C-alpha cells in the first residue's frame, strides 16, 4: 500500500507475478493460479498501485494462461485495513478530511465471504483463466460510510471535514516526497498519499456483466449490520454494554436477577 | 549502509538478550504438572535466578506455561486468558496431557493438545517431566528467542 | 518575578541593577529564600519524562488488534473518608501550636482543643463504629 | 432494608466460586467444579487391571502411592491374595512417607496463600529428598506405579533404608523450625484461630474424615481401628484437638508429620 | 542550575530503584537458602535494565472501553509525586518542609483512585477502594507523629521550624514506640508486607507498568530519607541501605493481615498512641 | 506458643462472646488473666514490644547467613538412579541384530496405547517389525513396556532433556528409536548390569 | 548471601556519588555550605539586602 | 595464591595469557551470561581437580569436600551455545549422580555401530521428521493396497 526505499510498486506487484507466474508453469504439477488484485485496478488509473496491479494481472494472465484473477473491493474484518483506518481517522486526530463531496460509491465485501469465494473457485473447473469481482450486496458512498461509522460510534461531533482534492494532495505531498530513503514507519496511514486521493475521484464497484458472488452460488453477507459491524461497536464512548436489562428480566426465574445482580 | 545495518543488528542482539533474560510467565496449574513446576521455582532449581517471575495477571505477562491437561469446560477460559496477553508472547506446552491429551486422549472431555486451541512455541516431554526437563525446555526457549532478529526485518521492509 | 520600584531595590538606581535581577541565577542565600520554586520545574520535567515513556512503546513495539485484549480480566470508606477529612483538620489546627514556644494557658487551651476531639472519638469507639465488621 | 445480595465471580485461574456478600460478610458460596473431569471412571473400564493402575496416581498428585494402595487392597480382597511380611514393610513405610510429603505441601502452600513466602521454600527442599527417595525404588519421582497386587514392584535398592535414617534424623529440626515462622505468631492466629470452626456432628454429617475430624474432638484413625497391612504392629499416638479451628487444623497436621517420622522410624 | 541541579537528582533515583528492585530479589531469596537473579549479566546486575527495556519493546494495552486520558494521567501521576517528593527533601530550604512532603505524600492517593475509576475490572474498582482505605487511615498516624517531632525542631534563631538541615545529627533515643510507629506507618504507606492484601493495577501493560513501579520505590526511598532523617540523626547512604534491608527482612518472614484486620489497628491502635505521645511530648516541652 | 488470648480470635462470634461471658476461663488452652505486676509487664511486653515477630525475624536472618541449596544447571546437574525412566529407545544385540522380534507383548501392555506395530517375515526369514511408533505425546512414562520385553529390546533410557519445538520431532518412529538405542547403549547396559539382579 | 553483597553495596555507591555531585553543584550555585538552613524574615531581608548592595557595588565599580 | 587463581582460570578457559582471557569473547559472553561466568571464574577456579575430558572438549571437574549433589561439574567447551546434548553417554551417568563411573577409571564396551553425541537440531530444519512429512526427501502415501494404473 505504501512505497519504501527498498519495495517500489512494479516490485510487487509486477516483477513478482511475473516470475511466480513463470515458475509455477515452469512445474507443470500446479493446477490453479489464484492471484489477487483490487476492484479499482485499471491501467489508465492515476493512482500508481491500482496501475501497477492491472499491470501485473496482464503480466500473470500472460504466462499461466489458467491462472484465476481475484478482484474484491474493500474487505472488512478484525484486522481489516479499511474500518480501522476510518475508525482511526474519526477519532485520535484534530479533524479527518474527506475528499470532495465524498460521493463516490464503492463495494464493501466481508472476509469470511472472500475465504469462501477461494475454495468456491477451487471446485469450480470453469472459473480458470478468468477474473472475477467480489463486492457486497450494498452500494455505498464514502460519506454514508462515514456516517454508519458515526452512528455506530456513538460520536456526536461531526469532526470530518470536505475538502477540495488539491488541498488535501497538498497536505499529503510533504510525507510523500520523503517516503522514499526511509524504511518505512509505524502508525503511517495508507490514507495520507496522493493515490488514495486520486482513488476517491473515481467509483470502485462491480462492473457490469462481471463475475461476481452469484455465479459462484454465495450470497454475501451485509457489511454495515450484524456480526460484520461488531468490532466497530465494541470501540464506542464508554463500552459496548447491554443496557438496563430491567424490562425483560421480569419473568425471569429466581437465581438469575440475583445472579445478575438485577 | 553497512554502518546502520551493523547498528540495526545490534539493537536486536540487546533486544533479544533483554527479551530472553526477562521472561515472566503466567501459570496454569491445571493438574500434576503443576507440582513439578513449583518444584523448578523453589530453591534447588530456582526459576528465579534466569529472570524468570511468575505474574498473575496476562496483561504483564511474557510467556504462558499450560502445566496440566487441558478439558472442554476449561478450553475457552485458556483461549480467553491466552488472547488477553500482549505481544510479543510464547507457549510453552509442559507434559503428555497438554501436549498430546497423554494418558486421557481417547476420552469424551479432554482436548487432544494444546496445539488444538492455542500456538505452541516449545514442547516438554514427560508425565511428569522433571524440573530440570522443564528447565531445559525454557533455556531452549531462550534460544528460540535469541535467533529472532526484529530491527533488521523492519530495516529490509 | 522581577522588582518594580526603588523601594524595592533598597533605593540602588542605575540599569545595571534591572537587568542583573532579571538575568539573575536562582539563589537561596540572594533574591529567592525560601522559594518554592524548584518545586514546579520540577513537575515540569518529570511530566515531560513520564509522557516520553507513556508514548514510547507506540513506536518500537509490535502490536495485533484483537477484540478480547481490549475487554476486562459498603458504607465503611464513607466513614473512613468524612474521619480523616475532619482529623486531618484537627492536625492541621494542632500545627500552628507546635511552632510556637507555647507559655502554660496555650498548653491548656490546647488540651481543651484535644479533650473535645477525644472525647467525640471515643464516643464512636464506645458505639462500636470503629468496628470494621461492615 | 430489604438488601439484596452482591454477588461475585471469584477465579477462572482450576476453582471457580459464585460467593453472595451483604456488605463484607458471605452470605452463601457455591463452587462449581468439573475443570478438571477427565472421565477415569469410564476408561478404567476399557482398562485391564494392570493397564488401570497408574491412573491412581493421577488422582491425588500430591499423595499417589496412597492412592494407588486402596485399589490394590481392592483388587486382592476379590482375589483372595496375601502379601508377604517385607512387602507389607515397605507399603507401610512408604504411605508413611508419602504422608509426608502431602503434609509438607499442605501446610506451607496454606501458609503462603495467608502470605508468609519462606516456609514453602524451606519444605519444598525436604519434599525433594523424599521425591530423590521415590525416584530410586521406581524410577519416577511422582507417578511411582510402585504398589502392586500382591506386594510392591520392585525390592529395595541397597543403601536406602541408609539415606532415609539420614533424612529422618534432621526431620525434626526442620519442623521446628518451620514452626518458629508460624505457631507464636500473632498474625498467623488472627488469620487462622476460630475461623471456619466444624463441630463433630457437623463433621460426621457432612462425611469428613483425616485431620479435620481430629480437630474436633474426634478419635478416628483408619491406620488404629481397621488397620490394613502391618499398621497394628505400629506404636504411634492420635493427635486430638478441639475447637475444629484453622488453628488446630494446623497444629494436628504438624503433630501427624512427628507420628508419621515415627513409624518411619518402626519401620 | 536549578534544571541541571534537578537532572543530577533524577539521575541517581532511578539507578536507585532498579538497584532497589534487584536488592529486594536477592535478599529475599538469600533468607530463602536460595540465590535469585545472577544468570542476567554478571551477579545478575543487568535484570533490572532488561526488564525495562523488555517492558519498552512491549505492546501497551489500551482498552476499548475505558477512559483513556485518566486512564494514562495514574502512573504518570505516580511518577511525578515521587520525583517532586525527592526535589522537596534534596532541592529545598523551606521552613516547613516535612509538611510539604506530608501534602505530596498525600496526593500520592489519586494515582491508585484514577487507576480504579479508569479500568473497566470489576475487582479492580473493589481494591483501589481498599487501598485508598489503608492509606488514607495510616496517614493520619504520620501527620499526629510529625506534630511530636516538630516540638522540639528549633533553629539557631529560635525559630521553630520543620527545616531538615535544623534537625539535630544524633537519634533521638526519646522517641523509640514513635519510631517504631513511624516505621509499621511507611510499611502501611507502600501497600507492604503485612499491609499487602489490596491489584490495582491489573489492567496495565508495558511502561505504564513500569512507571506505577519506579513509584513505588522512589516512594519508599523517600519514606525512609524521612525516617532517617526524623528519627536516626540525617540522611545519608548507610541508613537508606539499612532500612530498606530492614523492609526486606520483614516481608521475608512475616504473613499479612486482613482488611478489618488492619482497619481497627490503624484506627484503635496507631492514632490513639500517637495522639498519647503527642500530648505527653507536649508536656515535656513546656 | 499455641495459646489463645480473648483479642485474638479471627471471627466475630467468638470475639463477642469473649468480651460478653467468661466462658474461655474455663477452656485449658487459654492463656489466664495476670495475677500481680510483674505478669502484667511480661503480658504487654508480649503485646506492645513484639518480640513473638522477633524470634522468626532472627531465625530468617540466621537463614540469610547460612548455606545454600541451589545448583548451577546446566553446569551442574541433579541425581537420579539406574531405574530412571526417561526417552524411550530401541536396543540391538553385540552383533548388530535387533533385539525386538515383533511379539506386540509392549503394545499390548501399553494403557496410553502409544505403541504401533506393524511386522512381517524378512527376507532370511526372521521376523523382525516394519513399523514401530511411540506416539511420546501420548506416553505417560510408566515403564510397563520395558517390564512385558522378554528380549530387552525397548527400554526408557536416561535420557530427560529431549525437549522440541514441534510436536511432529516428538512422533518417534523406528529408525530414530535404533538411533538412540546406538547413541545411548553403554549407559544402558552399565544400568542394566545392576539393575538386572533385582528385576 | 554472597549474591546479595554486590546489589547492596552498589546501592550505597550510587547514593554518594549522586549526593556528592548535588552537594558540589548546589555549592557551585550558592557558594555557602549553609543555603538550605532555614531564614525567617529578618534572614531574608539580610540576603536581600546584601544582594542588591553587591549590585550597587558593582555598579559604582565600573565608573573610575 | 593469585596465581594459583590465575593459573586455574587459563587452565579452565583454555587461553594461552590474562590478556588473551580478558580481551576474548569468551570474556565479552561473561560479561552479559552470569551463569556462564560463575561457572568459569568462580566454580572452575575454586578447591577441585581436573578428572577427565571428553571427545567434544568438555571439562569434568569433582570436588569431595562440597556438599552432596554439587560434588561435580562440568566446563562446556562451546562458551557461546553451550548445551547439555553434548555430553557423551559415558560421562552422562556420573556428571547426573547414576554411577560413579567415567573413562578415567571404567573400560567400557563400546559397539560398532555406536553414534557419538552432538548438539541437538532442534529449531533447524535438519530436525528429526516423520516419513510422512513434507520436509522428507520423499513423502510417503501409507496405502495399503496397489491401484490400478492403466
Ligand atoms: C492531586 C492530583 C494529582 C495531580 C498532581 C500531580 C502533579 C502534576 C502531574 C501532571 C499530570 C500527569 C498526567 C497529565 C495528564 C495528561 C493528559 C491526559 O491524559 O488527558 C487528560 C484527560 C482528558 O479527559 P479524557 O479522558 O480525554 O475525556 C474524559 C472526559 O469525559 C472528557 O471531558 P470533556 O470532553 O468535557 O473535557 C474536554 C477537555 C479535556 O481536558 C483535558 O484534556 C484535560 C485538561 C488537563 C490536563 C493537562 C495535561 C496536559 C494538557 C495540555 C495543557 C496545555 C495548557 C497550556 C500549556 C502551554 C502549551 C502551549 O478539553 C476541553 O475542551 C477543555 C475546555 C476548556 C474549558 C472550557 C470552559 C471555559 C470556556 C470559556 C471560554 C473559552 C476560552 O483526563 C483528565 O483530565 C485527567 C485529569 C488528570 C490531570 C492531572 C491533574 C492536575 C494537573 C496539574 C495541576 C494543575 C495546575 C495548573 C497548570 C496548568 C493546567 C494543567
Ligand atoms: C507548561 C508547558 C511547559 C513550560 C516549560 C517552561 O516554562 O520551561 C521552563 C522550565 O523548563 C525547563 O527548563 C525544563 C524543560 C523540560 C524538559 C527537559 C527534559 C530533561 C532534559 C524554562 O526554563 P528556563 O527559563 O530555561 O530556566 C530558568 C533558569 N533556572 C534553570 C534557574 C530555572
Ligand atoms: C502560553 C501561556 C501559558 C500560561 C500557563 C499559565 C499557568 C502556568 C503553570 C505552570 C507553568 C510552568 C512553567 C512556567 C514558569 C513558572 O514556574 O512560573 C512561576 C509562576 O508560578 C506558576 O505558574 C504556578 C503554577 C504551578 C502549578 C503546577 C503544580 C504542580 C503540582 C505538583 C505538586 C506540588 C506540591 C506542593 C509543593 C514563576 O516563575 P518565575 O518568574 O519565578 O521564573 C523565572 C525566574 N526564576
Ligand atoms: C489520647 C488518648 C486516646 C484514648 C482513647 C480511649 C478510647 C475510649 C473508648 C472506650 C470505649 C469502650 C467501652 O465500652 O468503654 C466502657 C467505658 O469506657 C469509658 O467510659 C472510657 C472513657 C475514656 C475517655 C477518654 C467500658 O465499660 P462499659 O460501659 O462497656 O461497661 C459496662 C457495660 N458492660
Ligand atoms: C523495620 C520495620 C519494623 C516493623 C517490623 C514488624 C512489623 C509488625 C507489624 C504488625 C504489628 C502489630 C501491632 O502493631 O499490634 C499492636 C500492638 O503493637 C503496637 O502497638 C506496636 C507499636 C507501639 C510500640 C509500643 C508503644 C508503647 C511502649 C511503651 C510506652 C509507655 C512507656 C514509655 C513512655 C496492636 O495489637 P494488640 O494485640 O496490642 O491490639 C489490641 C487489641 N487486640
Ligand atoms: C483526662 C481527661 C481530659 C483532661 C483534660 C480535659 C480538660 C482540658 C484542660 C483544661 C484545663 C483548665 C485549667 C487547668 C489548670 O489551670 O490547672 C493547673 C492546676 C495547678 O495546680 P495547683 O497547684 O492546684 O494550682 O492544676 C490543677 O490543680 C488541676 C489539675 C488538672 C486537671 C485538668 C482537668 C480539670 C477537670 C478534671
Ligand atoms: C518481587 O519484586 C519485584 C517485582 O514485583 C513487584 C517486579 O515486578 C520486578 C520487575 C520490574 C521492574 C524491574 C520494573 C521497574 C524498574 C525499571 C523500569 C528500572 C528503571 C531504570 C532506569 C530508568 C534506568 C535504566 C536506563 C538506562 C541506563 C538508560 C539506557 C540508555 C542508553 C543505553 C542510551 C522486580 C525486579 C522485583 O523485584
Ligand atoms: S502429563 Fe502426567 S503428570 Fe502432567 S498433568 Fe498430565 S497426568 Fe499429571
Ligand atoms: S513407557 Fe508406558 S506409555 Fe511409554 S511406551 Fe512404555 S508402556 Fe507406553
Ligand atoms: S520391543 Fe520387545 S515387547 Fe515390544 S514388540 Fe519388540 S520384542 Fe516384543
Amino acid at each position: 500500500r505504501l512505497q519504501t526505499k527498498n519495495w517500489s510498486f512494479e516490485d510487487v506487484h509486477v516483477d513478482f507475478p511475473k516470475r511466480l507466474a513463470k515458475l509455477a508453469a515452469e512445474t507443470g504439477q500446479v493446477q490453479r493460479l489464484i492471484h489477487f488484485s483490487d476492484m479499482g485496478a485499471d491501467e489508465n488509473h492515476k493512482s500508481l498501485r491500482m496501475r501497477t496491479k492491472a499491470v501485473g494481472d496482464k503480466e500473470v494472465l500472460d504466462a499461466f494462461p489458467d491462472a484465476t484473477i481475484v478482484r474484491p473491493g474493500d474487505i472488512v474484518g478484525i484486522e481489516d485495513h479499511f474500518y480501522n483506518y476510518l475508525i482511526y481517522q474519526l477519532t485520535l486526530t484534530v479533524f479527518a478530511p474527506v475528499v470532495e463531496s465524498g460521493s463516490n460509491k464503492i463495494q464493501p465485501t466481508y472476509v469470511l465471504d472472500v475465504a469462501d469465494a477461494v475454495a468456491a473457485l477451487l471446485r469450480k473447473p470453469d472459473t480458470a483463466g478468468k477474473t472475477l469481482y467480489l463486492g457486497g450486496p450494498e452500494v455505498l458512498t464514502m460519506r454514508e460510510v462515514y456516517d454508519l461509522l458515526l452512528k455506530t460510534l456513538r460520536i456526536y461531533r461531526d469532526d470530518t471535514v470536505h475538502l477540495p482534492a488539491w488541498a488535501v494532495k497538498a497536505m499529503y505531498k510533504p510525507f510523500d516526497s520523503v517516503r522514499r530513503m526511509l524504511p518505512g514507519l509505524p502508525m503511517t496511514s495508507p490514507l495520507a498519499t496522493e493515490d488514495y486521493v486520486e482513488e476517491m475521484l473515481r467509483d470502485k464497484v462491480v462492473p457490469a456483466g462481471a463475475l461476481g458472488y452469484a455465479d459462484l452460488g454465495i450470497v454475501p453477507q451485509k457489511v454495515t449490520d450484524g456480526l460484520a459491524i461488531e468490532p466497530v461497536r465494541h470501540a464506542r464512548v464508554g463500552g459496548y454494554r447491554w443496557g438496563d436489562m430491567s424490562a425483560v428480566a421480569k419473568d425471569i426465574p429466581e437465581s438469575v436477577r440475583k445472579y445478575y445482580n438485577i | 549502509a553497512k554502518g546502520l545495518e551493523f547498528v540495526v543488528s545490534k539493537v536486536d542482539n540487546v533486544v533479544n538478550w533483554a527479551r530472553a533474560g526477562s521472561i515472566w510467565p503466567m501459570t496454569f496449574g491445571l493438574a500434576c504438572c503443576a507440582v513439578e513446576m513449583m518444584h523448578a521455582g523453589a530453591s534447588r532449581y530456582d526459576l528465579d535466578r534466569y529472570g524468570i517471575i511468575f505474574r498473575p495477571s496476562p496483561r504483564q505477562s511474557d510467556a504462558m506455561i499450560v502445566a496440566g491437561t487441558l478439558t472442554n469446560k476449561m478450553a475457552p477460559a485458556l483461549r480467553k486468558v491466552y488472547d488477553q496477553m500482549p505481544e510479543p508472547k510464547w507457549v510453552v506446552s509442559m507434559g503428555s496431557c497438554a501436549n498430546g491429551g497423554g494418558y486421557y486422549h481417547y476420552s469424551y472431555a479432554v482436548v487432544r493438545g494444546c496445539d488444538r486451541v492455542v500456538p505452541v512455541d516449545v514442547y516438554v516431554p514427560g508425565c511428569p517431566p522433571t524440573a530440570e526437563g522443564l528447565l531445559y525446555g525454557l533455556l531452549q526457549l531462550q534460544k528460540k528467542i535469541y535467533r529472532s532478529k526484529t530491527t533488521q526485518i523492519w530495516y529490509k521492509k | 518575578y522581577n522588582a518594580w520600584s526603588p523601594a524595592q531595590r533598597y533605593f540602588v538606581e542605575g540599569d545595571h541593577v534591572v537587568t542583573a535581577e532579571a538575568s539573575r541565577t536562582f539563589q537561596f542565600t540572594g533574591l529567592d529564600s525560601g522559594s518554592f520554586y524548584p518545586y514546579v520545574i520540577a513537575t515540569v520535567i518529570a511530566t515531560a519524562i513520564s509522557t516520553v515513556f507513556i508514548v514510547a512503546p507506540l513506536v518500537i513495539a509490535p502490536s495485533r488488534v484483537d477484540l478480547d485484549k481490549s475487554s476486562a480480566y459498603s458504607v465503611s470508606f464513607y466513614l473512613v473518608s468524612i474521619m480523616y477529612l475532619l482529623f486531618d483538620i484537627e492536625i492541621a489546627y494542632l500545627f500552628p501550636y507546635a511552632m510556637t514556644h507555647a507559655s502554660l494557658p496555650m498548653y491548656w487551651t490546647m488540651n481543651l482543643f484535644l479533650a473535645i476531639l477525644v472525647a467525640g472519638f471515643a464516643y464512636e469507639w464506645g458505639m462500636g463504629a470503629l468496628e470494621w465488621r461492615e | 432494608a430489604k438488601v439484596n445480595n452482591f454477588t461475585l465471580n471469584f477465579g477462572p485461574q482450576v476453582l471457580r466460586l459464585v460467593l453472595e456478600m451483604q456488605g463484607e460478610i458471605i452470605m452463601r458460596a457455591d463452587p462449581h467444579i468439573g475443570l478438571l473431569h477427565r472421565g477415569t471412571e469410564k476408561l478404567l473400564e476399557y482398562k485391564t487391571y494392570l493397564q488401570g493402575l497408574p491412573y491412581f496416581d493421577r488422582l491425588d498428585y500430591v499423595s499417589m502411592m496412597c492412592m494407588e494402595h486402596s485399589y490394590v487392597l481392592a483388587i486382592e480382597q476379590l482375589l483372595n491374595v496375601s502379601v508377604p511380611l517385607r512387602g507389607q514393610y515397605i507399603r507401610v513405610l512408604f504411605s508413611e512417607i508419602t504422608r509426608v510429603l502431602n503434609h509438607l505441601l499442605a501446610i506451607t502452600c496454606h501458609s503462603m496463600d495467608v502470605g508468609a513466602l519462606t516456609p514453602f521454600l524451606w519444605a519444598f527442599e525436604e519434599r525433594e529428598k523424599l521425591f530423590e527417595f521415590y525416584e530410586r525404588v521406581s524410577g519416577a519421582r511422582m507417578h511411582a506405579a510402585y504398589f502392586r497386587v500382591g506386594g510392591v514392584s520392585q525390592d529395595l535398592p541397597i543403601g536406602l533404608l541408609r539415606d532415609v535414617y539420614d533424612w529422618a534424623r534432621q526431620f525434626a529440626s526442620r519442623l521446628d523450625e518451620m514452626e518458629e515462622l508460624l505457631t507464636g505468631n500473632r498474625i498467623w492466629k488472627e488469620r487462622t484461630v476460630d475461623v471456619g470452626t466444624i463441630t463433630a456432628q457437623m463433621a460426621w454429617d457432612w462425611g469428613c474424615s483425616g485431620p479435620i475430624l481430629r480437630a474436633s474432638g474426634i478419635d478416628w484413625d483408619l491406620r488404629k481401628t481397621q488397620p490394613y497391612d502391618a499398621y497394628g504392629k505400629m506404636q504411634f499416638n492420635v493427635p486430638i484437638a478441639g475447637h475444629g479451628d484453622c488453628y488446630d487444623r494446623y497444629l494436628v497436621r504438624l503433630q501427624e508429620m512427628r507420628e508419621s517420622l515415627r513409624i518411619i522410624y518402626q519401620c | 542550575m536549578i534544571v541541571a541541579s534537578i537532572l543530577i537528582l533524577i539521575v541517581p533515583v532511578l539507578l536507585s530503584v532498579a538497584m532497589f528492585t534487584l536488592a529486594e530479589r536477592t535478599v529475599m531469596a538469600s533468607m530463602q537458602r536460595r540465590f535469585g537473579p545472577q544468570v542476567s549479566g554478571i551477579s545478575g546486575l543487568l535484570q533490572p535494565f532488561w526488564d525495562g527495556l523488555k517492558l519498552g519493546v512491549k505492546e501497551p494495552v489500551l482498552p476499548d472501553s475505558s477512559s483513556a486520558g485518566a486512564f494514562a494521567a495514574s502512573p504518570m501521576i505516580s511518577f511525578v509525586l515521587s520525583q517532586v517528593a525527592w526535589v522537596g527533601i534534596c532541592i529545598s530550604d523551606a521552613s516547613f518542609q516535612g509538611l510539604v512532603i506530608m501534602a505530596i505524600s498525600s496526593l500520592a492517593v489519586y494515582g491508585v483512585m484514577l487507576a480504579g475509576w479508569a479500568s473497566n475490572s470489576k475487582y479492580a474498582f473493589l481494591g483501589c477502594l481498599r487501598s485508598v482505605a489503608l492509606m488514607v487511615s495510616y496517614e493520619l498516624s504520620l501527620g499526629a507523629a510529625l506534630l511530636s517531632i516538630g516540638l522540639f525542631v528549633t533553629d539557631g534563631t529560635g525559630m521553630k521550624c520543620l527545616n531538615f538541615a535544623e534537625m539535630p545529627t544524633t537519634p533521638q533515643y526519646a522517641m523509640l514506640p514513635l519510631c517504631l510507629i513511624f516505621l509499621v506507618c511507611i510499611l502501611a504507606e507502600t501497600k507492604r508486607d503485612p499491609f499487602d492484601l489490596p491489584g490495582y493495577n491489573v489492567e496495565y501493560s508495558s511502561l505504564g507498568f513500569a512507571l506505577f513501579f519506579i513509584a513505588e520505590y522512589a516512594n519508599m526511598a523517600v519514606m525512609s530519607a524521612i525516617a532517617s532523617i526524623y528519627f536516626l540523626g540525617g540522611f545519608s547512604a548507610l541508613k537508606i541501605t539499612a532500612l530498606f534491608f530492614a523492609f526486606v527482612w520483614t516481608r521475608g518472614t512475616l504473613p499479612r493481615y486482613r482488611y478489618d484486620q488492619f482497619m481497627r489497628l490503624g484506627w484503635k491502635a496507631f492514632l490513639p498512641l500517637t495522639l498519647a505521645f503527642f500530648a505527653l511530648h507536649a508536656s515535656v516541652a513546656i | 506458643g499455641t495459646e489463645r488470648r480473648p483479642g485474638e480470635s479471627g471471627a466475630w462470634k467468638q470475639i463477642e462472646r469473649q468480651r460478653y461471658a467468661s466462658d474461655w476461663e474455663n477452656d485449658p488452652t487459654f492463656k489466664r488473666t495476670p495475677k500481680n505486676l510483674a505478669e502484667v509487664l511480661d503480658d504487654s511486653a508480649s503485646m506492645l514490644l513484639l518480640t513473638d515477630v522477633w524470634r522468626g525475624m532472627a531465625y530468617t536472618l540466621g537463614a540469610f547467613f547460612d548455606k545454600k541449596v541451589t545448583i548451577m544447571y546446566p553446569f551442574e546437574k541433579g541425581q537420579l538412579s539406574p531405574r530412571f525412566r526417561g526417552e524411550h529407545a530401541l536396543r540391538r544385540y553385540p552383533t548388530g541384530e535387533e533385539r525386538c522380534i515383533a511379539c506386540k507383548l509392549c503394545e499390548a501392555i501399553c494403557p496410553a496405547q502409544a505403541i504401533t506395530i506393524e511386522a512381517e517375515e524378512r527376507e532370511d526369514g526372521s521376523r523382525r517389525t516394519t513399523r514401530y511408533d511411540i506416539d511420546m505425546t501420548k506416553c505417560i512414562y510408566c515403564g510397563f513396556c520395558q517390564e512385558a520385553c522378554p528380549v530387552d529390546a525397548i527400554v526408557e533410557g536416561p535420557n530427560f532433556e529431549f525437549s522440541t519445538e514441534t510436536r511432529e520431532e516428538l512422533l518417534y518412529d523406528k529408525q530414530k528409536l535404533l538411533e538412540n538405542g546406538d547413541k545411548w547403549e553403554t549407559e544402558i547396559a552399565t544400568n542394566l548390569r545392576t539393575e538386572s539382579l533385582y528385576r | 548471601g554472597w549474591n546479595a553483597l554486590p546489589s547492596l553495596v552498589i546501592i550505597t555507591g550510587i547514593w554518594t556519588a549522586g549526593l556528592f555531585a548535588l552537594d558540589k553543584v548546589q555549592m557551585f550555585r550558592e557558594n555557602k555550605p549553609a543555603w538550605a538552613n532555614n531564614k525567617d524574615g529578618w534572614q531574608k531581608a539580610l540576603y536581600r539586602r546584601d544582594w542588591y548592595l553587591q549590585r550597587e557595588e558593582e555598579t559604582l565599580a565600573m565608573a573610575k | 595464591s593469585l596465581s594459583g587463581y590465575f593459573s586455574r582460570l587459563l587452565e579452565a578457559s583454555g587461553k594461552k595469557s590474562v590478556g588473551s582471557f580478558f580481551a576474548s569473547w569468551e570474556f565479552g559472553k561473561m560479561l552479559v551470561d552470569g551463569n556462564l561466568a560463575h561457572n568459569v571464574l568462580v566454580r572452575a577456579t575454586g578447591a577441585g581437580r581436573l578428572v577427565g575430558t571428553d571427545y567434544n572438549g568438555n571439562r569434568y571437574y569433582e570436588n569431595e569436600e562440597a556438599a552432596y549433589g554439587r560434588r561435580r561439574w562440568i566446563v562446556y567447551k562451546d562458551k557461546f551455545d553451550y548445551n547439555p546434548t553434548t555430553i557423551p553417554p559415558e560421562w552422562h551417568g556420573w556428571l547426573n549422580y547414576i554411577n560413579d563411573y567415567n573413562p578415567t577409571n571404567t573400560q567400557f564396551k563400546q559397539p560398532t555401530y555406536q553414534i557419538e553425541a552432538s548438539m541437538t537440531k532442534t529449531g533447524t530444519q535438519t530436525c528429526y521428521n516423520p516419513k510422512g512429512s513434507w520436509f522428507s526427501a520423499k513423502p510417503r502415501n501409507w496405502r495399503k493396497y496397489e491401484s490400478w494404473t492403466p
